[PDB]
């Protein structure tokens, strides 16, 4: 009952092995959705290694990352966030400088609001801290008083940053699903994407926990 | 405000004429008509080879050929009699939230978060599939793109603003502007002289082609406007909310004329669409399941279930012969 | 005691195994996503222990009504053939699943380089030939009875002493060996990776807790093997009785430790039902 | 603003526009469902003999 | 979208020879490929057909066995093995391109020939020889098949063909209605189950040739004999 419909048929069997091929093609990569609130801050983490959506991809340890940059897109937040709900990681970065010159609130709302969110309930947060060395100088004179009323401990560099990260960890809302990973981001390049990289494999072997049902 | 006071005054007479030209509801006056009784409709064919989420797609001009547009960065274009495969367009941005297919069979275009609107070629000498134009000029991500002519396509996008262009040259021919935020929908007249489009600030706007301004507003809504849809007719067209109010407007009336609300439906609608006759509207819920109402009645004649994930594209062919689904499940379904 | 015990543990045995084994096996054919995965080592593992769950134990029950064997010795030389298809069928679906869950969590590119696609559906066809093909001597060698000690008939091990070992090393050591090395590796892995980011309870013992209930009945074995002429017949009945239920007790615990504790199969069984 | 203006002389052009009554529109609308109503396969039932997709 | 192929000549019968068709400009990966020989002075006869990722490899009843065709994707160029020599296996052989999708045209571009030593099917027949013409008028030609092409998807499988004297030929009319792409309007074909005709609206200068005609029902493709259009 086919007198030339089997090319037909034979060309829509191609092209869908090539369909299959550049689909198993796409899931060895890792998808990191960068995000944060200041964009000083998410240059630091652009740098390291190699309008809208701005892509930027590099490979290390024969790993593919694929790093999407949202920012840029000026519009409602919750028309288009749905289409990164298959994200690896979400990159988070965030001004340790910026306690005073509120803004910290600000961030910390943007936190909250991607954290527990409707999507995004099985994707870890990884949370970089940008601008810790002037965060240190400018420390020593401004009191963590005019933004951190609650604080009651010393006026040091190590308590406060460890006070910090208490505080962006205590907005979690699903503590059994999430692993909110904090790095300090230092001088050094290879250390930011080892962290990322380290960050991604656990993340990695969870997902693959998931999928046979080890839980 | 005194210089807003006389735009506050003209809301006013509208709004009063408006209330007065409303002497009779359409639901007391489709009273003696008999209901279309339950419809039974079952699936014919299933597509695969899908991986990611399907966002769009749009049914051919014979009603035998559609195009499908996914994450996964592939544009699929079905064969919908025996589920063949005819074309596999890759792209560059797997980030699509559009599609379209051309009147005369000879163009596909999708739109996504890269703010391009791409043409793409489909009976080259070669036998390759190729872009013609990539049209650039938005400042926000493109919603909803639906062809005029083969040198005329009309394009929806997040920047408040409707734009008419020109593949030929690539220019933006023509600008409307008026909305407050986010344009999401898109649908033209079938003589192709007027079209209508809603906004995240539920107010569907009604815009002239050739002049170039719009010419009506229409509002009554509470959240969003995902879809809209445009009756056969010609003078009246259905748009989908998001709180569960699909309702069915006027152009000569001037008015809302009929909603169509359920209590156990809390979802918002996802895509509308009509049939041939316009006694059936079709909408796509994001409850796990479709939809279909009685025009006229406006109550529920079966549930189109059999999906496992919220449906995001909804369309009926030219013939009135099949209604094909696409859902967030990765599975194309037609059904009769 | 004894027939009481017996009948008692073997009836919701029997009603708790053919209800997963079904429950699953209708679970994974009703969606395409599950299908493909690499799981479907399972669905062989469900058919193969609701095999014994329509055959050889509904004719153990009616020997058991009559007190004594009812049937014939037609019957005999099959209610003891399927149920050496069931047991063995599902003590190395467990050791091939052990083999599944190693190469796509640890591992891993090999796996998507190497592609399952189709090889997997085929693949649930060799180690279950493999299971008639290390039991057709079982005909050879003549053995099998009714085995009065007992009233289930089963595989007796005074008949040989080959068979009474072949069966101890295939079917006991290796489906011990694998699933210890494997789910140790694949839990030493998990551990090992998240300390560097930043429990023998749930990985390793729930999945092993058939060797601790099979253990008695191959340790009678091996002793009546070695010693088939003065060890064999001194030996409590009541100690044979305790490991033969022991071992039907495990037949519905390969649908428990797989099947309602899991997480991905546990959302389905709600829509499913 | 401007913006003020424009948006007010907008408004005065769409309030200056013709009405019609609701009811013509609805029995427009049932004349044009009803007459149509004979060519809708997804309203009417189609036997299989004629239908593409079997 | 160029055709060239070469390695006809000479050789003496019982030999071997070598024939390479070298496409460029267009995706060869993906069209199907067939070869087609035409007789000094005679008609057509389709000789083998190799589909995109060789998988379907059909040859001619006539020379099954002792032909072998093959192709090279990455370098575009389909190859021909021929052993021994007959008086019907010399003729000039032709390279076709043919792609098969939904609303495809198979048999679109046609190479250029070559050379050699020497001079059930649907045995699709109709030969009215020639036909006198005069440039304005409308001329009709007849076709007749041995069985009925209506296939049950509702199209007749039926291609036409037009050979120039002095080049290779090109396609008219494929499934009997619609029309080639570049080919001018005056040309109109139809018909229905056996009976076939194709009608031309008014004769140019450049319209004398001999047309042809396929069937594509099931292999092997049977050709006319062909009828020659002169002034
Ligand atoms: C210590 C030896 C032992 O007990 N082995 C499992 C005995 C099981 C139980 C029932 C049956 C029937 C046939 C058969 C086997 C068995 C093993 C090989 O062929």
């Amino acid at each position: 009952l086919s007198a030339e419909d089997k090319a037909a048929v034979e060309r829509s069997k191609m092209i869908d092995r090539n369909l299959r091929e550049d689909g198993e093609k796409a899931a060895r990569e890792v998808k990191l959705l960068l995000l944060g609130a200041g964009e000083s801050g998410k240059s630091t983490i652009v740098k390291q290694m190699k309008t809208g959506i701005v892509e930027t991809h590099f490979t290390f340890k024969d790993l593919h990352f694929k790093m999407f940059d949202v920012g840029g897109q000026r519009s409602e937040r919750k028309k288009w966030i749905h289409c990164f709900e298959g994200v690896t990681a979400i990159i988070f970065c965030v001004a340790l400088s910026d306690y005073d010159l509120n803004r910290m609130h600000e961030s910390m709302k943007l936190f909250d609001s991607i954290c527990n969110n409707k999507w995004f309930t099985d994707t870890s947060i990884i949370l970089f801290l940008n601008k810790k060395d002037l965060f240190e100088e400018k420390i020593k004179k401004s009191p963590l008083t005019i933004c951190y009323p609650e604080y009651a401990g010393s006026n040091t560099y190590e308590e406060a940053a460890a006070y910090i990260q208490c505080q962006f960890e205590d907005l979690n809302k699903r503590k059994d699903t999430k692993e909110i990973y904090t790095h300090f981001t230092c001088a050094t390049d290879t250390k930011n994407v080892q962290f990322v990289f380290d960050a991604v494999t656990d993340v990695i072997i969870k997902n693959n926990l998931k999928d046979c049902g080890l839980f | 405000d005194e210089l807003r006071q006389e735009a506050e005054q003209l809301k006013n007479q509208i709004r009063d004429a408006r209330k007065a030209c409303a002497d009779a509801t359409l639901s007391q006056i489709t009273n003696n008509i008999d209901p279309v009784g339950r419809i039974q409709m079952r699936t014919r064919r299933t597509l695969r080879g899908h991986l990611a989420k399907i966002y769009a797609m749009h049914w051919g001009t014979d009603s035998r050929l559609l195009v499908s547009a996914s994450q996964d960065g592939k544009l699929i274009i079905w064969d919908s009699y025996t589920t063949n495969k005819v074309h596999a367009i890759p792209l560059r941005s797997s980030w699509v939230m559009t599609c379209a297919y051309a009147p005369s069979g000879n163009y596909v275009a999708c739109g996504g978060l890269d703010n391009i609107c791409s043409i793409y070629n489909l009976k080259t000498r070669q036998g390759n599939v190729r872009v013609s134009r990539e049209l650039a000029g938005h400042t926000g991500y493109l919603s909803c793109c639906r062809f005029l002519d083969d040198n005329q396509i009309v394009t929806s996008s997040g920047d408040t603003t409707c734009a008419l262009w020109d593949i030929e040259t690539g220019q933006q021919t023509t600008t409307f502007t008026g909305h407050t935020g986010d344009v999401m929908s898109l649908s033209l007249a079938p003589d192709t002289r007027l079209f209508v489009s809603g906004a995240c600030d539920a107010s569907a706007k009604l815009w002239d082609v050739r002049e170039g301004m719009c010419r009506q507003t229409f509002t009554g809504h509470e959240s969003d406007i995902n879809a809209i849809c445009f009756f056969p007719d010609g003078n009246a067209f259905a748009t989908g909310s998001d709180d569960a109010t699909c309702r069915l407007f006027d152009l000569r009336a001037d008015q809302e004329l009929m909603t169509y609300s359920h209590d156990n439906i809390i979802c918002g609608i996802t895509s509308v669409s009509f049939s041939k006759s316009g006694r059936l509207l079709l909408a796509g819920y994001d409850d796990f399941n479709c939809n279909v109402w009685d025009a006229l009645k406006a109550d529920r004649a079966g549930v189109l279930a059999g999906h496992d994930n919220r449906v995001s594209c909804l369309g009926v062919t030219d013939d009135g012969m099949a209604v094909a689904t696409g859902s967030w499940d990765s599975f194309l379904k037609i059904w009769n | 005691w004894v027939a009481p015990a017996l009948s008692a543990v073997l009836i919701v045995t029997t009603a708790v195994d053919v209800v997963g084994n079904l429950l699953v096996i209708l679970s994974v054919l009703r969606n395409r996503k599950l299908r493909n995965a690499g799981n479907l080592f399972l669905v062989s593992l469900a058919l193969a222990d609701l095999v014994v769950a329509f055959y050889p134990y509904p004719l153990i029950l009616v020997a058991i009504f009559y007190d004594g064997w009812a049937f014939g010795e037609e019957h005999c030389k099959a209610s003891a053939f399927v149920m050496g298809l069931s047991v063995i069928g599902s003590v190395w679906n467990i050791t091939a699943i052990a083999i599944n869950r190693y190469l796509y969590i640890c591992h891993s590119m090999a796996y998507h380089r190497i592609y399952r696609r189709w090889h997997t559906p085929l693949h649930i066809c060799l180690i279950w030939l493999l299971t008639v093909v290390a039991l057709l001597p079982n005909f050879f060698v003549g053995s099998l009875e009714y085995d009065p000690r007992i009233y289930s008939c089963t595989f007796i091990q005074t008949a040989s002493t080959q068979y009474t070992a072949a069966v101890v090393v295939i079917h006991f050591l290796l489906p011990i060996a694998v699933v210890s090395f494997c789910y140790l590796r694949i839990w030493v892995l998990v551990l090992q990776a998240r300390r560097k980011a930043k429990s023998f309870l749930t990985m390793f013992v729930v999945f092993v807790i058939f060797a601790i209930c099979w253990a008695p009945l191959n340790c009678i074995g091996l002793a009546v093997a070695i010693n088939p002429q003065e060890m064999a017949p001194q030996i409590p009945e009541g100690l044979f009785v305790t490991s033969y239920l022991l071992a039907y007790f495990n037949s519905c615990l390969n649908a428990i430790v797989y099947g309602l504790l899991n997480q991905n199969f546990r959302r389905e069984y709600k829509r499913i039902l | 603003i401007a913006q003020a203006r424009k948006l007010v002389q907008q408004l005065k052009m769409e309030a200056n526009i013709d009405r019609i009554k609701v009811s013509k529109a609805a029995a427009d609308l049932m004349a044009y469902c009803e007459a149509h109503a004979k060519e809708d396969p997804l309203l009417t039932p189609v036997p299989a003999s004629q239908n593409p997709f079997r």
